[PDB]
């Protein structure tokens, strides 16, 4: 049903991302063969691609000196990438993609172009390496992945143009997705936002270690004002909530963050000063932890449950049980990190006892710290999992299985959560920045099944 | 038997001991290892004595001095060195006793080995030595001996 000059033309709407990476892997899938049984091509060209019948899910979806052939392949994946383009051909000076074609950007295959466009024919990747490069969802997804110079480490964010917090004073950095990024005694720990729907102005709100909480708006760095927390390191925001590391914590009205200096409605206290709340999550009934212990909220702003998690350490180790909380994540089941602790453990929110743990090394080894970082949860059921090193863990809750161990192309992770710019993974680690689409490990699944079906077939015929 | 025994010793035995007459286990933790966590003293004289392994590093990679540094003691460690434990181990992330000493803020802990014969250079795939991870920390008290003895 056509052949891969028409849509190249007029049919530029239906190139979804998913199908442009369905003909180059099944363009690579028949060059590796032809290259196989020693052939050669010289005029590999979207001439000769020819589709059988374009959309995503379907088991084949386009068929057709040694190294020229690779440059070939790589014109015709730079003119994939690129939907149009048509001595510069053999000149290896070529645009940026996403320079000046203005393509959506799409790293791992903007890179791929380089490698397999180098003006020397003895170092390009052969088609098998560049195919076994081309089939992999980390490829495949990558939404984007934004660096950021030298010494400009960061241990919080949020999302809303992207806000960085990061010396020994705290200096925050507003980073747009543009992507050109840009005011405390003491540096940033832990940063949320708050909404204001009815006044149509958003709050961002910082917490600092001296504990200065800072009111700033988005659309201007002018209107300034600052709260009165203040008597600890402050751990943890949430929409307005404040963790500090007293275990105290500060409940706000929505509408109290415009006044200066506004004093909390309920101090609410926890425990002592080497217990710090630094955990706040959303279930409409509230979940956190503080030093070793969980507990839960009401409609009134009072604790209800409080179970201890010290008794955890009856399992794995006491070095990593006896530790604080990093993050909470609330699903029917309870997920919580403790703080250089490799072991993520699952608690019953019902039975108030642990039902389950997840060890992250055990899924690491087989694939470098371990140590986990962050906690993500998505939607129905997806669990995203950090590492001290650098990785990226994909859990199904269903069955607590290893969908993916997605290398982050950085020493460390940080932080991450959920984001909605489509919706996208903000996954920032030492420092670089990766945005990766929601649906990662459904599109894990669903390529493995698909290149499965397509090697039986191949192997059938 | 050893599943029994390395459970027990986080509790501790006291009384029960081992076998008068050094298992694994499948996330890889050791009599010694499980029993330096909940920081026990009979644990290490009449383990020792029998002739458990000084350094049987675990999955994650983690001499039994690694965990008196993590958890944080002083005759634990002031025993372990007696019968020579390996100061200089790495774990799976380049942490030395001394690097998870200098995390956790025990003086007691890196005056302890520095005298035992503890580097200051030691490194991982972070960069980072003992003194970083007692500044990042804010333990400034640790990074002023680890100078002085730099």
């Amino acid at each position: 049903k056509g052949s891969l000059d028409r849509l190249l033309q007029q049919d530029k709407a239906s190139l979804t991302r998913t199908l442009q990476h369905r003909i180059a892997l099944h363009v690579a899938d028949g060059l590796r063969y032809l290259h196989s049984a020693m052939i050669i091509y010289r005029d590999l060209k979207p001439h000769n691609v020819l589709l059988f019948t374009l959309y995503p899910n379907a088991a084949i979806i386009a068929k057709i000196n040694q190294q020229a052939d690779v440059y070939s392949f790589g014109l015709l994946l730079y003119d994939i990438l690129t939907t149009g383009g048509r001595e510069l051909e053999i000149q290896g000076k070529l645009p940026d993609p996403v320079k000046e074609y203005g393509c959506a950007p799409w790293p791992m295959v903007e890179k791929l172009i380089k490698q397999c466009l180098k003006e020397n024919p003895q170092e390009r990747p052969t088609s098998a390496q560049v195919f076994d490069i081309l089939n992999s969802a980390e490829l495949v997804c990558l939404t984007r992945r934004i660096l950021l110079p030298k010494n400009v480490i960061v241990e919080c964010m949020v999302a809303t143009s992207i806000w960085l917090g990061c010396t020994d004073r705290g200096q925050l950095s507003f980073l747009d997705l543009t992507e050109g990024y840009t005011v405390a005694d003491s540096r940033i720990l832990c940063l949320a936002l708050v909404h204001l729907p009815v006044e149509k102005e958003s709050w961002i709100v910082s917490g600092t270690q001296s504990g200065t909480l800072l009111v700033i708006n988005t659309e201007d760095g002018k209107k300034r004002h600052t709260l009165e927390k203040m008597t600890d390191s402050v751990t943890c925001l949430y929409c307005l909530l404040v963790g500090t590391a007293d275990g105290k914590l500060a409940i706000f009205e929505d509408k109290t963050v415009k006044l200066k200096g506004a004093a909390p409605l309920k101090i609410l206290n926890i425990g002592n000063v080497s217990t710090p709340l630094m955990c706040l999550s959303e279930s409409n009934v509230m979940w956190g932890g503080c030093g070793t212990k969980i507990f839960s909220f009401s409609n009134d702003f009072t604790i209800q449950k409080l179970i201890e998690t010290r008794t955890s350490q009856l399992f794995s180790y006491a070095a990593f049980s006896d530790s604080n909380i990093i993050t909470v994540v609330v699903d029917t089941a309870l997920y919580i990190a403790k703080q250089n602790s490799p072991v993520v453990e699952v608690w019953d929110k019902k039975t108030e006892k642990l039902c389950g743990l997840i060890d992250c090394v055990h899924f690491l080894r087989e694939v470098y710290s371990g140590r986990v970082k962050t906690l993500c949860l998505q939607k129905n059921t997806a669990l995203w999992i950090g590492t001290g090193g650098g990785h990226i863990l994909l859990l199904d809750l269903s069955t607590r299985r290893l969908i993916r161990v997605i290398y982050n192309f950085c020493n460390s992770v940080r932080v991450m959560m959920t984001a909605q710019l489509k919706n996208v993974m903000l996954v920032l680690g030492y420092s670089c920045l990766t945005v990766w689409d929601i649906n990662l490990p459904h599109e894990v699944q669903n390529l493995e099944k698909h290149i499965e079906v397509r090697k039986e077939l191949a192997e059938k015929m | 038997l050893g599943k029994k025994l390395l459970e027990a010793a986080r509790a501790g035995q006291d009384d029960e001991v081992r076998i008068l007459m050094n298992a694994t286990d499948e996330a890889g933790v050791t009599p010694l290892h499980l029993a330096a966590d909940s920081g026990h003293l009979e644990i290490v004289e009449v383990l020792l004595k029998t002739g458990a392994d000084v350094n049987a590093w675990d999955h994650y990679g983690f001499t039994p001095l690694h965990l008196a540094a993590h958890v944080g003691h002083l005759e634990i460690v002031e025993v372990l060195l007696k019968a020579g434990a390996d100061v200089n181990a790495q774990d799976h992330a380049g942490w030395t006793p001394l690097h998870l000493a200098a995390l956790y803020g025990h003086l007691e802990i890196v005056e302890v080995l520095l005298k035992h014969g503890a580097d200051v250079n030691a490194q991982d795939m972070w960069g980072e030595t003992p003194f970083d991870l007692a500044i990042d920390n804010g333990n400034e008290d640790i990074a002023e001996v680890l100078q002085k003895a730099a």
